[PDB]
């Protein structure tokens, strides 16, 4: 009858909230940690990688911090391989939106096609909701740098400064005495690893397992500069913090 | 693909979706709206539970349907702003077929006749929201005030809250409100809600969002340093008396 | 377990051995505490060791079966073991660890409620790490200090050594620092077993001394068995 | 069945004894066993082995006929009347399965007494007839 | 002035202790006395020592004696019983020494059988039920018609149906209904929770309701009130791992009890369950299960009239609407009413006032029935029936 | 012997005790009086010397099976063939209740009293023997359901004058369910402080044995043994126990504990008529519960319990912190009044973690930086929420 092997995944419980994703925002406290501070001059996304070994390839090896546009960038908490659908439905929208206005795409809208999909599935179609949470930061004319976050339920709050993932409790309280509103890039950065480091559950911290997105604005106007921080450069940040 | 029902009457005769649809609007964010002679206010709160959160790019409570009439939640915030953007394409689509500006009347119809068919439509769960709808319709300065539930049952309130600990603010509107002598300006009106919303909110004068719905395209939104400055003046007159 | 040690004690035997100083700071008697870390690493030590000291009768209960089983009598639920354990006062009740907690995590609670009401008796359960357990027994108010027994180090290895290698003839200058820091990996209850093994290799030669080298041939013999049966 | 869990080895203990006695050594060939189940799709295999129990005979839900002879035989103690049309009352039952009948005939009678006739009619058979049913609901004529 | 206090309270206790020490756990009452010394008469008959044992086959006049464990003897008469007041499964009782049959006692019954047997009648009456007009006539037409005037059913020459299911939803007067009876009753009315019946040990239950069933016979007129038979009511079912077989042995003693190769005896059987679905049809086929009554949701005539019975006390002030109280309560078992009822009485007691008025009942019925709605049991148990 | 008042020294006290002495006397008097005029030769403490003689010694430990034929009775001791024991008339006719333990007489075996269990091997932990600690003032907050409670299981007990003249039975039973860590084992525990009932705890684990017949056997033990010792405030806690969990130890499975909670259902509610007893539940997960046991009728009024407000908060602070060595320093002001969401069990959890801390610098006296680091490590010791992120 097609019935009995049915789990209802968009049902409301007897007290009235989806179970579905419920234990969705339970798969996202099991992944790995990330990290994001906002800045004056920038923003800083960070992330620690899980399940880390000597055979782990780190010269080309990004996994947590995805590149959407020249000015947005994204940092993935949760499963890899549902975020890889999500990544390309929102590569496609904002090129078909730079298709459209030949302007670059503001970060709320993309924000938006994410939310709409994640709640499309979440409502119906009878499909499991998508298992992870973004953090996206971006830049444009309109409010400046930008940074917020998604859920499995598909709702977005702006943010100063968040931490989705393992030990999110920890982060946000480690964060939110330090955090000031006039910090410049650096100042960002030795924070997110100072918390990185604290909250951390093995015993050092080596630059294999730690990933790094900032947000640079120079000499040039109006166009920032992306750029993912290769190994070589990340173990130079770790003397400057003092972990070394 | 999914065809499978999930709205199901119960034995005793409810739609056990829609009534858990209820508690989960329960859950929600307290909402409360009145109106004057000729002004509508919309108050509501927000979650103090974690801070740090801007407001610039912080995605408004009450969100702008069109230039005369606006629309507030509670309940779910995910499923509620596609009835928004479901509002919004469709009062642009009357604007197109009509030639005329929507009305709220229309828009808070056409609110409830999406959440009846969700709650109709097979493999579709209801929505989780419960939706007020308050502007002005065009050439005339009516405030008319709508409340939606995921049920799909609308109807005009002087003064309504939704959400969580609704019964408290339902009956200090009950007592503290006249339906036949509304207040007769806007200061009143908003010092009204802010005086309701104390009530529950109890302290939290940063995450108080006040939108203040005015005839002829006029709506704004009070910032905090007005928000704060009311309630200067409803705290003093609070304790003394 | 140097630090482990210093918590506990003022955790478990402070209340005991002074009752009176739990009051003037106006905080209840601790009811107990948990241990985890990896098997073998002195859980039931650092709790027998106390017990001991405190002068506490030591109750080891691992199963309601066991239990009535061992006193050979009728029971139908575990509290059985707490009038009979209010006789013989002060007490520590350990239970062990290796369905939903076999009734280890069970009995844990069930003990917890009956002592929040009921009173000098602590319980100490051994756990093997924290994301099995229930989450009612990690609620704050209910068991309260978390104690971490890490794999011994180096140091804490060598210092392991020592203490189990004076129980045999030992030949003159053995460095047991260099064997231990040979001994990676291997933890508590290993270090046991590679000093039986040295006194049984002494013994396989005819000899009358333990050496350096029969260490070695006793820590190799530890080690391959170790990694062999994890498979 | 095979289980290391737990099982109910004290039953099959039984089983097999009476397997062992049915046949094997002993037989004696003067003791016959007749068995009525009412699930043979339960039966342990050996059980059902020629040797054994050899004649399987199926008892089917009455024929058209039968009904009629079944509600017949059931209705000589109480008393009937002289217009009952058997005929009819067995067409009426439809699948009902022996003791389905004589539970008709029981409510038939119990209605009668009821009403305070002295004696069944057909009326009385009927409604006996819609209270044994799947109609022991009845009530609300609503929408057919 | 204590000096006085001193020996004041001394002699409170000395002169207790001297009363209890000269006026002088284990024994009947002094006061009462009826303990006479007389029992030197009743105890020099060294007669009262006599072995209990299990008669045996009879051989033609030599009988076998089968006591518990000691011994297996063969043994006569003891001439103070009729050599055929014995026979097999007796129970004798054995002479001590020169053993000899000197009285047949009552057949061993399980001591855990013994207390199912009501004694103490409870406090209900047919009045009490309302709403179940039809329900409460067939459950009479049923159980206590029979036994109350049986000329009748001789007269018609019909066997009255014996046994009757009272299936519906939780808390709509199942229990009640077999209580009224039970207080109504004339007849021994032997109740039977549905886990009592799961012992331990494999096959108690079988011996559970075969003890259980011959205690009944041996009374003329016995009614059984079987409930929560949805405790062992499995219906026959394989699964590999032999899934609770013990239930179902016990399911199939009491069916075969019910209706053998034996007639039943004048057991008048009363079930009850709240999701009859889950048994097995073997139980439903009329020969042991008759009419099947269909306790249900009152409507707004039995809403009022559940009101009426359970508001017959209580100071309700006169000129309450009980019609508009029973409409504003729609599809809610008689339970909830009376407990409607109780909380209308105790809103009253908040407030101070000794008279429960319509406005503390309309508060009341709004909080019980939309309140404590999310906690109802009606929705669900109404799909199983 | 009366009650003495007044409690000091007072002529009216020393009159009092006068007339207790001057009745004692004349109670001593008379039954002097009344036994010499008695024959003795069949009275006076004679009676004890014939009723020894004739009991006879050892007297012997059986258990009884039926009281056929009164002065008759078939006992079956665990190692005799089961006599055929005759009834004495010493005995007590009303105790000899079928499976009860008699006396019988060493030789010829006859009854001659009947040993009282008295043994309570297991009800004895259950039976609550000395009150806890807290009474009502402890818990700080939750006026309403105080109130509730006690108007449903207090009031009932202690005073029953207005329930009967209102003619109306009291609320049968109470289920506090609520979140975890709000006081719903506290207001047990108050309940428990001032009662004039016997407070049978159990919690719903223990009725999820490992045989298949002791399931409902353990229910049905502890519901009649807080019927005789009536009055009862039964308060099966962990309700929730019976249908999560599944436990290994469990042969029968998912199918004992429903025969368990079917038995539970019946016991509460039951054919039997039971007086008064009163039942208290308290479960973290009121949705994993068959509406068989919630029914009304069976447990009339669900209290909710809900987390503490800020001014709830305060209140807790001030009452956990009342016995506190405190320094001048700490303001409970802005203590833990922050409202960044705590609970119940938080307050004291931080109370608890900066008194063990104060103990460890051997500070006799508690600083607001111990306060401040006990109430940061209570926070990160804390599993956050889930379903927060839906309405985020
Ligand atoms: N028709 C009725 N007349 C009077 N009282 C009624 C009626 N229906 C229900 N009640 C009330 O509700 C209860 C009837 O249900 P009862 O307590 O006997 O349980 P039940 O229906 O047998 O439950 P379960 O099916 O769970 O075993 C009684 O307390 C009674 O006062
Ligand atoms: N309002 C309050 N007033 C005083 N103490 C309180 C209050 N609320 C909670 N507590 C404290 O919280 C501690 C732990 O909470 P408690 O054990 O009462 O919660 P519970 O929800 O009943 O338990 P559980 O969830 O473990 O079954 C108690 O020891 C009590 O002292
Ligand atoms: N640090 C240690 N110092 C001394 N002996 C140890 C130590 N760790 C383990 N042992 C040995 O191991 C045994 C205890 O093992 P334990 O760590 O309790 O294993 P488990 O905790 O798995 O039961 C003791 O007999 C002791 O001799
Ligand atoms: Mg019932
Ligand atoms: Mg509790």
């Amino acid at each position: 009858g097609s019935r009995r092997y049915d789990s209802r995944t968009t049902i409301f419980s007897p007290e009235g909230r989806l179970y579905q994703v419920e234990y969705a925002l339970e798969s996202i406290s099991h992944a790995g940690t990330a990290i994001g501070i906002m800045a004056s001059d920038g923003i800083v996304l960070a992330a620690e990688r899980k399940v880390t070994s000597t055979l782990l390839e780190q010269d080309t090896s990004t996994e947590k911090l995805y590149k959407l546009n020249d000015k947005i960038a994204v940092a993935v908490a949760g499963l890899t391989a549902d975020a890889e659908i999500l990544i390309n439905t929102a590569r496609i929208h904002a090129q078909n939106y730079l298709k459209t206005y030949n302007e670059d795409i503001p970060v709320e809208i993309l924000v938006r096609r994410l939310s709409d999909i994640k709640q499309g599935y979440t409502q119906h179609g009878g499909l499991r909701p998508f298992g992870v949470s973004f953090i996206y930061a971006g830049y444009d004319d309109r409010y400046g740098y930008q940074l917020y976050t998604s859920n499995p339920s598909g709702n977005y709050t702006g943010w100063k400064a968040i931490s989705v993932g393992a030990n999110t409790s920890a982060a946000q309280t480690l964060l939110q005495m330090d955090y000031k509103d006039d910090m410049k890039v650096d100042d960002a950065i030795e924070l997110a690893l100072k918390t990185l480091s604290k909250t951390t559950d093995s015993s050092a911290l080596t630059y294999d397992r730690l990933e790094f997105a900032t947000i640079r604005k120079g000499a040039n106007d109006g166009e920032v500069y992306q750029k993912i921080f290769k190994p070589q450069e990340i173990k130079d940040i770790l003397v400057k913090t003092g972990i070394t | 693909g999914y065809d499978r029902a999930l709205s199901i009457f119960s034995p005793d005769g409810h739609i056990f979706q829609v009534e858990y649809a209820l508690e989960a609007v329960k859950r929600g964010t307290c909402a409360v709206g009145v109106k004057g002679k000729n002004c509508v206010v919309l108050g509501c709160e927000r979650r103090s539970t974690l801070k740090l959160q801007d407001t610039r790019i912080t995605p408004s409570k009450v969100s702008k349907i069109d230039s005369h009439v606006v629309l507030s939640f509670s309940g779910l915030n995910a499923d509620s702003r596609i009835l928004i953007e479901k509002a919004r394409v469709e009062a642009q689509s009357h604007r197109l077929t009509l030639e005329d500006p929507v009305t709220v009347e229309y828009l808070t119809r056409y609110v409830a006749g999406v959440q009846q068919r969700y709650t109709q439509s097979g493999g579709v769960r209801p929505f989780g929201v419960s939706t007020l709808i308050a502007g002005f319709d065009p050439r005339d300065d009516e405030p008319k005030l709508y409340q939606t539930e995921p049920s799909g049952i609308y109807s005009s309130w002087s003064a309504q809250t939704i959400g969580r600990n609704s019964k408290t603010v339902r009956e200090f509107l009950e007592k503290n409100y006249d339906r036949k002598e509304p207040p007769a300006t806007v200061e009143e009106c908003v010092k009204l809600t802010v005086r309701s919303l104390l009530e529950v909110v109890q302290t939290g004068a940063k995450n108080i969002e006040i939108t203040v719905v005015k005839p002829d395209s006029d709506i704004v939104a009070l910032s905090s340093e007005e928000i704060n400055q009311y309630v200067t003046q409803i705290e003093q007159e609070k304790q003394e008396q | 377990l140097t630090k482990q040690i210093k918590e506990i004690k003022e955790v478990i035997e402070l209340p005991v051995k002074h009752p009176e100083l739990f009051e003037s700071l106006g905080i209840a008697q601790p009811k107990g505490v948990i241990l985890y870390g990896p098997p073998g690493t002195g859980k039931t030590l650092l709790a027998r060791a106390v017990a001991h000291h405190t002068d506490c009768k030591f109750i080891r209960v691992s199963g309601a079966e066991l239990v009535q089983k061992y006193i050979g009598e009728g029971s139908r639920m575990v509290r059985e073991l707490f009038v009979m354990a209010r006789e013989h006062a002060p007490s520590i009740i350990f239970m062990d660890e290796i369905g939903s907690g076999g009734g280890d995590s069970e009995v844990q609670r069930t003990m917890l409620e009956l002592l929040n009401q009921l009173k000098n008796i602590k319980i100490i359960m051994a756990t093997n790490r924290l994301d099995i357990l229930d989450p009612a027994l990690l609620r704050p108010g209910r068991i309260d200090r978390k104690i971490e027994f890490p794999p011994p180090s180096v140091a804490a290895r060598a210092e392991i050594l020592r203490i189990h290698s004076r129980k045999m003839n030992l030949t003159r200058g053995i460095n047991l620092r260099k064997v231990a820091e040979k001994m990676n990996g291997c933890s508590g209850a290993d270090v046991k077993g590679v000093c039986t093994e040295a006194g049984m290799y002494a013994l396989r030669e005819r000899r009358i001394h333990v050496t350096q080298e029969d260490f070695e041939l006793a820590v190799g013999k530890v080690m391959n068995k170790n990694q062999e049966t994890a498979i | 069945f095979d289980s290391e869990k737990s099982g109910d080895r004290e039953v099959q203990r039984t089983m097999l004894e009476l397997l062992n006695q049915l046949d094997g050594f002993s037989s004696d060939d003067r003791v016959k066993v007749l068995a009525a189940t009412n699930r043979v799709d339960v039966l342990d295999p050996a059980l059902l082995r020629s040797g054994r129990l050899d004649r399987k005979i199926e008892f089917p839900l009455p024929s058209e006929d039968s009904r009629a002879q079944i509600l017949q035989i059931h209705s000589r103690k109480m008393t009937t009347d002289d217009d009952i049309n058997w005929q009819e009352l067995a067409r009426s039952t439809d699948e009902f399965n022996g003791a389905q009948l004589k539970a008709v005939t029981v409510e038939a009678g119990m209605i009668a007494l009821r009403n305070g006739q002295s004696s069944v009619k057909h009326e009385d058979f009927v409604e006996g007839i819609s209270e044994v049913q799947a109609r022991k609901s009845k009530s609300v004529s609503f929408y057919a | 002035y204590a000096a006085k206090l001193k020996q004041t309270e001394n002699d409170l206790k000395d002169i207790e202790a001297r009363i209890k020490e000269k006026a002088g756990s284990d024994t009947g009452l002094a006061p009462s006395h009826l303990w006479d010394i007389m029992g030197d008469r009743q105890r020099l008959g060294e007669e009262h020592p006599l072995q209990v044992a299990r008669c045996t086959k009879i051989i033609k006049a030599k009988y076998v004696i089968n006591l518990k464990q000691i011994a297996k003897f063969v043994v006569g008469l003891g001439e103070r019983v009729s050599p055929t007041d014995i026979e097999e499964g007796m129970r004798v009782g054995v002479d001590r020494s020169k053993y000899n049959i000197e009285l047949p006692l009552p057949p061993r019954i399980d001591p855990s059988v013994t207390m199912m047997t009501v004694e103490e009648k409870p406090d209900v009456t047919y009045s009490d039920v309302g709403g179940c007009k039809d329900q409460i006539e067939k459950l009479r037409e049923v159980v206590e018609l029979p036994l109350l005037s049986p000329e009748r059913f001789a007269t018609l020459g019909i066997d009255p149906p014996k046994g009757i299911l009272l299936y519906g939803p939780p808390g709509t007067g199942k229990t009640l209904c077999a209580r009224a009876v039970a207080n109504r009753t004339d007849a021994t009315f032997i109740r039977v929770i549905g886990s009592e019946l799961v012992q331990k040990y494999v096959g108690e239950g079988a011996r559970m309701v075969r003890e259980l069933f011959e205690m009944a016979r041996t009374k003329k007129a016995c009614i059984i009130f079987f409930d929560e038979i949805d405790a062992v009511g499995g219906a026959r079912f394989d699964d590999g791992a032999g899934g609770d077989n013990e239930v179902q042995r016990t399911m199939l003693e009491l069916i075969t009890q019910l209706d053998g190769f034996d007639p039943r005896g004048n057991i008048k059987v009363m079930f009850a369950t709240n999701r009859p679905n889950t048994l097995d049809p073997a139980l439903l086929r009329p020969g042991r299960i008759d009419r099947k009554v269909e306790f249900s949701l009152p409507d707004l005539e039995g809403r009022a009239n559940i009101f009426r019975i359970h508001s017959k006390s209580m100071s309700v002030e006169r000129g309450i609407r009980w019609e508009l109280i029973s409409r504003l309560c729609p599809n809610s078992t008689g339970a909830e009413l009376r407990s409607v009822c109780t909380e209308a009485g105790m809103f009253a007691i908040r407030a101070r006032r000794k008279v429960a008025t319509e406005k503390d009942f309309l508060k009341a019925v709004d909080k019980v029935i939309s309140g404590y709605k999310k906690f109802s049991s009606t929705s669900r148990y109404m799909q199983y029936n | 012997l009366p009650n003495i008042y007044p409690s000091t020294r007072c002529k009216l006290k020393l009159l009092r005790m006068e007339r207790i002495k001057d009745h004692l006397l004349l109670e001593e008097e008379f039954v002097s009086n009344s036994e010499i005029l008695k024959p003795f030769e069949k009275k006076q403490e004679e009676e004890k010397k014939q009723l020894e003689e004739i009991r006879g010694n050892p007297l012997s430990i059986g258990t009884l099976e039926e009281i056929i034929d009164d002065d008759h009775a078939i006992v079956t001791s665990p190692t005799m063939p089961d006599y055929y024991v005759s009834i004495l008339s010493f005995v007590d006719k009303e105790l000899l209740e079928p499976g009860c333990s008699v006396l019988l007489h060493h030789k010829t075996m006859s009854i001659v009293g009947v040993l009282q269990d008295d043994a309570d091997p297991m009800v004895s932990v259950m039976k609550m023997d000395k009150s806890p600690t807290e009474s009502y003032s402890d818990i700080g907050g939750l006026e309403s359901q105080i109130q509730e409670i006690k108007e449903s299981v207090e009031l009932p007990l202690t005073h029953p004058e207005l329930y009967e003249e209102m003619g109306i039975k009291p609320p049968k039973g109470v289920i506090l369910y609520g979140a975890p860590g709000t006081g719903k084992t506290l207001l047990a525990k108050a309940v428990a402080n001032q009662t004039s009932a016997t407070f049978l705890r159990i919690v719903g684990s223990e009725l999820i044995q490992k045989y298949l017949g002791d399931g409902p056997r353990l229910c049905r033990q502890i519901f009649k043994v807080a019927g005789e010792n009536a009055p009862s405030i039964v308060f099966i806690d962990e309700i929730d126990a019976i249908g999560t969990k599944r436990y290994d130890s469990n042969s029968g499975g998912e199918r004992e504990i429903q025969r368990t909670m079917l038995e539970l259902l019946n016991q509460l509610d039951g054919f039997d008529d039971r007086g008064d007893v009163k039942v208290i539940m308290a479960t973290n997960k009121i949705e994993t519960l068959d509406p068989a046991l919630i029914r009304p009728g069976r447990i009339d009024r669900k209290i909710l319990f809900e987390n503490p407000d800020l001014s709830t908060k305060k209140k807790i602070l001030g009452i956990h912190t009342s016995k506190m060595n405190l320094s001048e320093d700490v303001n409970l002001e802005t203590l833990v009044t922050t409202k960044d969401d705590l609970s119940g069990a938080d307050i004291q959890a931080m109370c608890t973690e900066a008194g063990l801390l104060a103990l460890r610098e051997r500070r006799m006296q508690v600083t607001a930086e111990d306060f401040k680091q006990a109430k940061e490590r209570v926070m990160k010791n804390k599993v956050e929420e889930n379903l927060e992120g839906l309405y985020l």
